[PDB]
């Protein structure tokens, strides 16, 4: 499962 | 890092982060933190990108080691997991050092405390997933005692499309999955945050729908991979 | 390093390259080249991806940040490009002493020397990458020296689809085009390297021709960019 | 232009 990436892209 | 500007430091950790250097970029911002002052919006995102990105090389290289070392069932490959596990804890308590000392109890704006209050939630959970045994119960119920303070103000404070009330939900829904052996409780918050999400989007700019959309296509992959 | 086995810092390196941490992979080959022994072939190739993955990275956030000033024409950007460069330049003096002390002197192969001369020669060769002036000219030289002698073994000991012999060609060839600003002489090298190199693989068997074929592309791919 | 990579990937 993903978390929050650092950045938008 | 004492010896430089606190402006210095933030234009260097974003010239870190052009040049994907992100153990300087971290390394600055750590500085920057130091110098005592509150962070700004900008500055916050800079301080989170930079141990985020340390932070996850040493999981994947953990991840690595440790699928070695439980194919495997010499000394080696214990060794060097350990080292590597070492230094991952190591950068974990620099974080949480940093949210302790003083970056969660001067932040008083909704935005920044939640901010802080899912980094350390972040922090505690990265630890808990090398942790072993007792202190890992004690690590997983840190982790979760600091999300579950960022969902009560994110829930009081900000609306339901905000991108750091779904960030916040999108990794306590993780933690949930993978940490504390409640993927039932993942799968509800995951669902929960993006319909209520939905249901607050037409209250949005083109800008800020982009950005909300994105989070909600976040926690769609997870339920997705989930259900 | 001094502590540790030679072949747990060997059985390290391999680890380390598993889980990409290739400052750790460098630091273990230091240690190993450090024991006195020679090297192995399979060795040598750890040393080599090792400390040129670890300086290539090195060289990417250089050209960022040189980039970056160039078109800025405060301090920061100089300040942190210099930072960058001399870590770069520590790195190539290690490996560049690690050749000197004493794998050149010791290694009495063709394959082995060849292989470390390439190598000094691509150290030699990142450090013009980033020098002004004068001592500039110094490392030049010192680059192409080291290529030279490589060659001249190469030529000597080693059929033209050699694997290192065609790498050597390829690196040399870069140096030409990139360093000496010898486009003409990389051409020619580039040129001829092939075609000896595709006159001779007749010879070889199915992995053997996989491997210098595969180099030959290399060659062919920058002649495509030259010309 | 490109040099030899560390690995044949
Ligand atoms: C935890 C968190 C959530 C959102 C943000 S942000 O500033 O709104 N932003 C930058 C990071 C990732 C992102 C993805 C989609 C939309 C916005 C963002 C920061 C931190
Ligand atoms: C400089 C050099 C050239 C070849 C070799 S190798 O051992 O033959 N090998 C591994 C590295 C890259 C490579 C590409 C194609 C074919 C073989 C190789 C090592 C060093």
């Amino acid at each position: 499962a993903g978390s929050i990436p650092g950045r938008r892209s | 890092m004492g010896s430089m500007e606190r402006a210095s430091l933030i234009q260097k950790a974003k010239l870190a982060e052009q040049a994907e250097r992100y153990e300087d970029m971290a390394a600055f911002m750590k500085g920057a933190v130091e110098k005592g002052e509150e962070l700004s919006c900008e500055e916050r995102n800079l301080l989170s990108v930079a141990y985020k990105n340390v932070v996850g090389g040493q999981r994947a290289a953990w991840r690595v080691l440790s699928s070695i070392e439980q194919k495997s069932n010499g000394p080696e490959v214990r060794e060097y997991r350990e080292k590597v596990e070492t230094e991952l804890q190591g950068v974990c308590d620099t974080v949480l050092g940093l949210l302790d000392s003083h970056l969660i109890k001067e932040a008083g704006d909704a935005e920044s405390r939640v901010f802080y209050l899912k980094m350390k939630g972040d922090y505690y959970r990265y630890l808990a997933e090398v942790a072993t045994g007792d202190d890992k119960k004690r690590i997983i119920d840190s982790a979760r005692s600091a999300y579950q303070e960022a969902m009560d103000i994110s829930k009081k404070e900000m609306p339901p499309t905000n991108p750091i009330r779904l960030g916040l939900a999108l990794n306590f829904s993780v933690f949930h999955y993978e940490i504390a052996n409640s993927p039932e409780e993942a799968i509800s918050l995951a669902k929960t945050t993006f319909d209520e999400a939905m249901a607050d989007l037409h209250t949005l700019s083109e800008d800020s729908y982009k950005d909300s959309t994105l989070i909600m296509q976040l926690l769609r992959d997870n339920l997705t991979l989930w259900t």
